[PDB]
């Protein structure tokens, strides 16, 4: 019954791509580390799901990547199907027993297209496009329905915020955030979707948003500890972690965590491995 | 270079 974190490549502080593995687990607060992946990915996106961790596209210095791989957390890293096209900061989640990825940059285009991963037939298959071309924006399912928010088309941070609905096999609008964000933190947690922290085009941000899906709405949440953008976020026995990131100086170590009870942000812990735009997720124990 | 990266 117990979850722990996962984080997995990014940027370092050698401020080159890293292929380093952490787990944190909340209850006791101890870090380990898992196997590396194969190679070093930043921009880089991670789900879980049926306790396989799958690892999906990024970027290691000299290319974008399409490639993703797998391992069974119950260690050594495979290779699955490739991806249709190559992506970095794209979104992803988990719906269903599919994965789905959309936006992201292959090194000259922002996608609006939406891509999804079949474990029993080993194959990526292309969907319906976004309106909007986006990088760095964040994928997020609720009652069977797939939310993209922010981002950056090439010219414009975005407020913006799109949904998929799976029976129609189309995109619309839904009300935007009120400030625009790329390198967003996103989580849904008590049926609202939480948006923290990221770059508005002047500021790294510590604000956090949250829509109300039921209302169709927006409200300001208390801000975390610091300025994070590029940064993990993931809900975890009820409560929204924040991982790392950029604060605009430096690359932090630190995860910060939002009780609702108390409305309120608390640093769990000072000590992974400094990094931004990493891939998290959760894990099953 | 994304929007509001650090310097590469
Ligand atoms: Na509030």
């Amino acid at each position: 019954a117990n979850e722990v974190l996962l984080v997995v490549g990014g940027f370092g502080s050698q401020q080159s791509p890293i292929d380093v593995v952490e787990k944190y687990d909340p209850k006791t607060q101890e870090w380990s580390f898992l196997p590396s992946i194969t190679r070093k990915r930043r921009y880089v996106a991670s789900v879980s799901l049926h306790d396989r961790i799958y690892v999906i596209g990024g970027y290691d210095g000299r290319s974008r990547l399409s490639s993703v791989e797998c391992l069974d957390y119950t260690g050594v890293w495979y290779s699955v199907a490739p991806m249709n096209v190559r992506r970095g900061l794209a979104g992803a989640t988990t719906l269903g027993d599919m994965i789905y990825v959309s936006g992201g940059f292959d090194g000259s285009r922002r996608h609006t297209s939406m891509e999804r991963y079949d474990p029993n037939i080993d194959q990526w298959s292309m969907l319906g496009d976004m309106q909007t071309a986006r990088e760095g924006a964040g994928l997020v399912v609720a009652s069977g329905v797939i939310y993209c928010l922010g981002g950056y088309d090439g010219l414009n941070i975005l407020n913006s915020v799109e949904k998929y609905d799976p029976h129609t096999g189309h995109w619309t609008n839904v009300t935007p955030m009120a400030t625009k964000r790329s390198g967003a933190g996103v989580a849904l947690l008590n049926d609202h979707i939480y948006v923290v922290g990221g770059f508005d085009g002047t500021a790294h941000l510590s604000s956090v948003e949250a829509y109300n899906i039921r209302t169709d709405s927006w409200t300001t949440v208390t801000s975390m500890t610091t300025p994070r953008c590029y940064v993990g976020a993931t809900v975890l026995r009820g409560r929204l972690y924040a991982i790392a990131g950029y604060d605009g100086n430096s690359l932090l170590s630190s995860i910060e965590c939002y009780d609702p009870i108390i409305d309120s942000w608390e640093v769990v812990t000072s000590m992974g491995t400094q990094r931004c735009d990493a891939g998290v997720c959760v894990l099953r124990e | 270079g994304p929007p509001g990266g650090p310097p590469v």
